[PDB]
């Protein structure tokens, strides 16, 4: 997991067009006419982890190996989602504990374009100012979402200086990325927050809410994945 | 009709991509809008014949 077969070119609104194929994990949550509603990341051939927020339901489908959604011809993977398994969890009217696993029908096939993030540790610690990567075919612009899969490098931000803006709306399952010229946006939900963790990337976050304009200079903030992975572990080992 | 259906669509914090229809009380028909995901208000629905049946005439 972690280490993409076609390696990506570092340096969402602001963002830049990532090497086809360079994130792997990343996949496109559709409905069943092929609209994109949110993005996502396999952890493994058979589990997709997004935001609940996003109210993935067992007639969406699970697009992976995507690169530019406005071409037909383009070679991908559409998996049928056999459960959906919404983290009890998770609060409506707080937006905290925002994750959900999606199981697949029908298996994944791994390849160049198609694999699996890494997942950390309940305990392992990103610091602040932490130089990461969040991606997906969310709008470049606050308008139609971009045919083709964005990238952009931003940093971590400790709980204080986020609240610094959010105050209290911040919760303890959420994890602050942004405010640094770039900004994930409508239709990269569900899609990941990357981090590099001995060299191989690791989901830190989903995204999940932030400014209503998506604003560049306003913390995003992303379900922390360290709070919410032993629930992931269990929910795996029990399905 | 109830007051909520003359506010206009409230894509909301999250940033999800979720169709889902409003009633646009200067046209007379549900519309489709974008929806974030979360903290939905009440104008809007998942059907525009939930929505006609909810607001429609107002």
């Amino acid at each position: 997991c972690g280490v993409p077969a076609i390696q990506p070119v570092l340096s969402i609104v602001n963002g830049e067009e990532a090497v086809p194929g360079s994130w792997p994990w990343q996949v496109s949550l559709q409905d069943k006419t092929g609209f994109h509603f949110c993005g996502g990341s396999l952890i493994n051939e058979n589990w997709v982890v997004t935001a609940a927020h996003c109210g993935v339901t067992t007639s969406d489908v699970v697009v992976a190996g995507e690169f530019d959604q406005g071409s037909s011809s383009e070679k991908i993977q559409k998996l049928k989602i056999a459960k959906v398994f919404k983290n009890s969890k998770y609060n409506s009217l707080t937006i905290n504990n925002d994750i959900t696993l999606l199981k697949l029908s029908t298996a994944a096939s791994f390849s160049q374009t198609v694999s699996a993030v890494c997942l950390p540790s309940a305990s392992d610690d990103f610091a602040a100012g932490t130089t990461c990567v969040t991606t997906g075919w969310g709008l470049t612009r606050y308008a139609n979402t971009p045919d083709r899969l964005q990238q952009a490098s931003l940093p971590l931000l400790s709980n204080t200086n986020c609240k610094k803006y959010w105050g209290t709306k911040i919760k303890d399952a959420m994890i602050c990325a942004g405010a640094s010229g770039v900004s994930s946006c409508m239709g990269d939900s569900g899609g990941p927050l990357v981090c590099k963790k001995n060299g191989a990337w690791t989901l830190v976050g989903i995204v999940s809410w932030g400014s209503s304009t998506c604003s560049t200079s306003t913390p995003g903030v992303y379900a922390r994945v360290t709070a919410l992975v032993n629930w992931v572990q269990q929910t795996l080992a029990a399905n | 009709r109830p007051d909520f259906c003359l506010e206009p669509p409230y894509t909301g914090p999250c940033w999800a991509r979720i169709i889902r229809y409003f009633y646009n009380a200067k046209a007379g028909l549900c519309q489709t809008f974008v929806y974030g995901g979360c903290r939905a208000k009440r104008n809007n629905f998942k059907s525009a014949e939930d929505c006609l049946r909810t607001c429609g005439g107002a």
